[PDB]
RNA sequence: AAGGU
């Protein structure tokens, strides 16, 4: 009695898309019946099919888990250096789904919604791995509502083809080398004035 | 001001971190354009159709 | 046109 009820967002919401709302990214995309609203001030910038998993190619089960674990990490390595020249990179997520709408999805969440929108107008001029990066703002806010409940404890059943997002997380190694570098890089540009 | 204190606090503490401007990135797939494409910038390989997204 | 409130 202390707040009115609302629907707007979620799944009993029958204009609005909950899961482009939610999750950034819907299975129907551009011929779903109801509303993906684009925003056009956001944190969240998204990048779609740009983590090509090597265990979805022809020559890619070949590929020891070590051997697995160092080449994600190059990648995140290259995706959070990259991505930390348009400004504070707050989150890096990378979706590992096999679904064509979620496939390969790399998520940025800038601090700065000036900082989403210059990357964006950067992004989409430039090439990775021979092909030619999307970019476009996402308004997924919070990742905890976006990600798979079952897939953060043991697996989840609906496999590759989960319409949430299956985070592929890194090292935590390389996941805390990367924050302390981007405070040290912030703090050397803050001692000049 | 405690702004520029705050700051070199910071810094002598991050003494043995490399900041994120200067890492060597090893094997760095960007700018990489296909063999062909030298000539051809990344708006104009999108609208070609060459290049399509999953979905479509 | 669903599993997510
Ligand atoms: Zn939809
Ligand atoms: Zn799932």
């Amino acid at each position: 009695a202390s707040h009115l009820a609302s629907i707007y967002g979620t799944e009993q919401d029958k204009v609005n898309c909950s899961f482009y709302y939610k999750i950034g990214a819907c299975r129907h995309g551009e011929r779903c019946s109801r509303k993906h609203v684009k925003p056009n001030f956001s944190q969240t910038i998204l990048c779609p099919n740009m983590y090509k998993n090597p265990i979805h190619e022809p020559n890619g089960k070949k590929f020891t888990q070590r051997e697995l674990a160092e080449q994600f990490d190059a990648f995140y390595e290259d995706m959070f250096c990259e991505f930390s020249k348009y400004g504070e990179v707050e989150q890096l997520v990378v979706c590992d789904n096999v679904g064509d709408h979620l496939v390969g999805n790399v998520y940025v969440r800038f601090k700065y919604e000036e900082s989403a929108q210059n990357a964006i107008d950067d992004l989409n001029s430039r090439w990775y791995s021979q092909r030619p990066v999307y970019a476009e703002l996402s308004p997924v806010t919070d990742f905890r509502e976006a990600c798979c409940r079952q897939h953060e404890t043991s697996e989840c059943q609906r496999g590759g083809l989960c319409n949430f997002m299956h985070a592929k997380k890194p090292s935590p190694q390389l996941l805390r080398d990367l924050v302390l570098a981007q405070r040290k890089y912030l703090a050397l540009n803050a001692a000049e004035e | 001001e405690r702004s520029v204190r705050s700051i070199e606090q910071e810094l002598e503490q991050l003494r043995d971190v490399t900041p994120i401007n200067q890492w060597k990135r090893k094997r760095s797939l960007w700018d990489i354009k296909p063999p062909g494409y030298e000539l051809v910038t990344a708006d104009q390989a999108k609208m070609s159709g060459v290049f399509p997204l999953p979905g479509a």
